[PDB]
RNA sequence: UCCUCCUAAAGAGUAACGGAGGAGCACGAAGGUUGGCUAAUCCUGGUCGGACAUCAGGAGGUUAGUGCAAUGGCAUAAGCC
RNA sequence: CGCGGGGUGGAGCAGCCUGGUAGCUCGUCGGGCUCAUAACCCGAAGGUCGUCGGUUCAAAUCCGGCCCCCGCAACCA
RNA sequence: CGUCGUAGUCCGGAUUGGAGUCUGCAACUCGACUCCAUGAAGUCGGAAUCGCUAGUAAUCGUGGAUCAGAAUGCCACGGUG
């Protein structure tokens, strides 16, 4: 809600961007948690946003 | 004064209600927002996001009796 | 560390010689101290318990730790997760161990020593032994300057009336008042 | 003068008098009045009948009164044509019917409601009199 | 090892920590430090266990504190019931230093911030 | 009640287990005691047990709630359910740990045949 | 425009500038899960202590809490560790 | 009609909105400069923050009531 | 010479009871001296301003007057300068 977006990187090659819209109003730290995609189907770790 | 508002259009009625057809699974009590007043015994179980006591196998509703003096379940029959 | 032994012999035991007991489970015995050391307003110094961690375990027979606040706003400043004591809590022989110093040798500071009054006695005749503050024990580098804090100590019985607690102030001796 | 704590809500809602409703036993003392009939009853006129009736048991009793204001009335301007709305609250009001007992005595005996009410009965509503002690 | 001094300063002479607070006066509290081995001139360190068990044999003797504090107390509250002079200027916040509120009470009165 | 807290235990289990009816084991311990019990398909009776109580286990055993004499009952429920043909069985835990006793009973039964 | 309790008729949507209020967000944690835990409030007593201060005992409990509103529920806890 | 503000030790207003918290210039009395009061520099005492409640860990402020004031204003059968 | 610090202090002992000592119808109230005890203030000090030219300022003791029974005030004396 009226918050800025940032996609996450895939560590490797991915075709998908994770889009956060993580709040960084009190916590500046970075935001990793791993997610699925139906490509080599054995996760994807993300980095870098917010 | 006014704007009380309220909206407009919300139901969630009756579907708990006699005689079933023991053929699909059934909803048996769609009572808005259940949290302990009624919950689910014997053979079936229901924990949707929406409180419904949806049994996950086809048959009728007993319509128990039993259970602690406010508190009755939503349970299938045996036929 | 004698006591354990004694207990153990006749101390409010050879009173079932001469009394309708048949276990010591209708007998006064003894084996809790819940002990706790406040920090009061340590909030506005916040440096010297920094250093000061085991300054509890130095008179009590178990590990140090401190204890954390159930309260995160408070009319005299408090925080969230804020160490707001300390226990290290005596049972069965540390708590035995432990009161052979209660009125032995806890006598370097004094306010009535004659039983001041018997306050939190429950009916049942639970004993006050408390120093207000920390008096200082025999053990090691004891003998300079070294701040001290707030101490009390109440010794409670598995007795049902004061009537029959008593035969404790029938095998030792301290000095009583109600 | 009677001015009820105010309404947790701002207006009330007047509502229907099912024109019965047994109240008749005497239980602040031992007797009391005849109701007989349904209407509405006022602050004014249960202060008025209470003047009718301070006046002439003078500080003997006290009397207690089971009838009390129920509701608070909206009143507004007599130009404001018929459509909106609700003015703010005004008057105080409640509902009577054949069983209720209204007033409730026993601390003053043969002056006061036994052998006539007349005088009390011309500041209200429904042509109220007199109950003796029921005891069978 | 300290027996009545209770403040933090270290290593001074036997006499600041030892006499002169709360009810040991220093009369009859400095004679006994000799039995102790203690000297009263030039700042020691000599006080230890074994050395204050000749001055933990001091038994019955004084009284110290709140329980000195209770006898004065008592004998001038026996009074504040009374309608003696003393007894009203104790139980109402008055002088009885013989003062003149005119120029100087300030003890009694307090700030003059 | 430190008792009750161990009975609410066992009404979380109890609803659990009632959606599943069927073959049940159940497995209750006391500080010189432990047994278990199959329970049928109707929930209404026993089938067979094992029980620290029988002079087979009890004359053999110097404490009967040693660790040994759980695994000696692990090892009777599971030689008496061989003899019963039971499969589908749901374990129950009577509000207990599974940790200590009713795990080093389970590891014996897994011991004399099938898991369990 | 959306949302609760009630009007709204012991079958359902629902009127009148009808009644008590809210929502345009929040939380990457306040999410998932294993096992546990159980309020609140008040009384008792404990140096530095104006004043609510500690740890333990007693009474006591669908009365604590629930991201926010109104409502329904609550230990098989959906409340917190 | 309808709309928008103000009410703050005695006087008149900052403060508020942005929460970690009661004020300024005068006034009153007492000083300092003086022969003396003003001008001027200091010292001291006192806030139902109109006022009853609500809400919150927490205010005058959030916010409903019960009163007192002003500004735009009556520009429609 | 011995001893001590930036600490409201070794100190101070101002205050508050209890004992006494003196003089005197009489010291309760308004007097002085003493002792066992307890115990607070003072670490330059408001806007702003005061005063003289050498034994002068600065500073410490000694004496007398008043007087049944007390001054730190009154009048004088010398030392350091």
């Amino acid at each position: 809600g009226i918050r800025e977006k940032i996609k996450l990187v895939s560590s490797a090659g991915t075709g998908h961007f994770y889009t956060t819209t993580k709040n960084k109003r009190t916590k500046p730290e970075k935001l990793e948690l791993k997610k699925f995609d139906p490509v080599v189907r054995q996760h994807v770790i993300y980095k870098e946003a917010k | 004064g006014g704007s009380t508002r309220n909206g407009r259009d919300s139901e969630a009625k009756r579907l708990g209600v006699k005689r079933f057809g023991g053929e699909s699974v059934l909803a048996g009590s769609i009572i808005v927002r259940q949290r302990g007043t009624k919950f689910h015994a014997g053979a079936n179980v229901g924990c949707g996001r929406d409180h419904t006591l949806f049994a996950k196998a086809d048959g009728k509703v007993k319509f128990e009796v039993k259970g602690p003096k406010n508190r009755k379940f939503i349970s299938i029959e045996a036929e | 560390a004698k006591l354990h032994d004694y207990y153990k012999d006749e101390v409010v035991k050879k009173l079932m010689t001469e009394f309708n007991y048949n276990s010591v489970m209708q007998v006064p015995r003894v084996e809790k101290i819940t002990l706790n050391m406040g920090v009061g307003e340590a909030i506005a110094d916040k440096k010297l318990l920094d250093n000061a961690a085991a300054d509890l375990a130095a008179i009590s027979g178990q590990k140090p730790l401190i204890t954390k606040a159930r309260k995160s706003v408070a009319g005299f400043k408090i925080r969230q997760g804020y160490p707001i004591g300390c226990k290290v809590t005596l049972r069965g022989e540390r708590m035995w161990e432990f009161f052979e110093r209660l009125i032995t040798i806890a006598v370097p500071r004094i306010r009535d020593f004659r039983g001041l009054s018997a306050k939190s006695f429950d009916g049942r005749g639970n004993y006050s032994m408390g120093v207000r503050e920390q008096i200082i024990f025999p053990e090691i580098d004891y003998d300079k300057v070294d701040r001290v804090r707030g101490l009390d100590i109440t010794i409670t019985t598995t007795a049902k009336s004061d009537e029959e607690g008593r035969a404790l102030l029938a095998a030792f001796d301290f000095p009583f008042r109600k | 003068m009677l001015q009820p704590k105010r309404t947790k809500f701002r207006k009330m809602h007047k509502g229907r008098n099912r024109g019965l409703a047994q109240g008749t036993d005497v239980s602040f003392g031992s007797f009391g009045l005849k109701a007989v009939g349904r209407g509405r009853l006022t602050a004014r006129q249960i202060e008025a009948a209470r003047r009718a009736m301070t006046r002439a048991v003078k500080r003997q009793g006290k009397i207690w009164i089971r009838v009390f204001p129920d509701k608070p009335i909206t009143e507004k301007p007599l130009a404001v044509r018929m459509g909106k709305g609700k003015g703010n609250v005004e008057y105080w009001v409640a509902l009577i019917q054949p069983g209720k007992v209204l007033y409730e005595m026993d601390g003053v005996p043969e002056e006061l409601a036994r052998e006539a009410f007349k005088l009390a009965a011309a500041k209200l509503p429904i042509k109220t009199t007199f109950v003796t002690k029921t005891v069978m | 090892a300290r027996i009545a001094g209770i403040n933090i300063p270290d290593h001074k002479h036997a006499v600041i920590a030892l006499t002169s607070i709360y009810g040991v006066g220093k009369t009859r509290s400095k004679a006994i430090l000799a039995a102790a081995g203690i000297a009263e001139d030039v700042k020691i360190s000599e006080l230890s266990e074994g050395q204050i068990d000749t001055l933990r044999d001091e038994v019955a003797k004084f009284v110290v504190e709140g329980d000195l504090r209770r006898e004065i107390s008592m004998s001038i509250k026996r009074l504040m019931d009374l309608g003696c002079y003393r007894g009203l200027r104790h139980r109402r916040g008055l002088p009885v230093r013989g003062q003149r509120t005119k120029t100087n009470a300030r003890t009694r009165k307090g700030p003059r911030k | 009640d430190k008792k009750s807290a161990r009975i609410r235990r066992a009404t979380r289990a109890r609803r659990k287990l009632q959606e599943l009816g069927a073959t049940r084991l159940v497995v209750h311990r006391t500080p010189r005691h432990i047994y278990a019990q199959v329970i049928a398909p109707n929930g209404s009776e026993v089938l067979v047990a094992a029980s620290t109580v029988e002079k087979a286990i009890a004359e053999q055993l110097k404490y009967t709630g040693n660790k040994d004499a759980a695994a000696a009952v692990g090892k009777a429920v599971a030689e008496r359910a061989l003899e019963k043909g039971i499969k589908d069985v749901s374990f129950d835990r009577s509000g207990f740990q599974y940790h200590g006793r009713v795990q080093a009973l389970a590891d014996a039964a897994r011991e004399a045949g099938l898991q369990f």
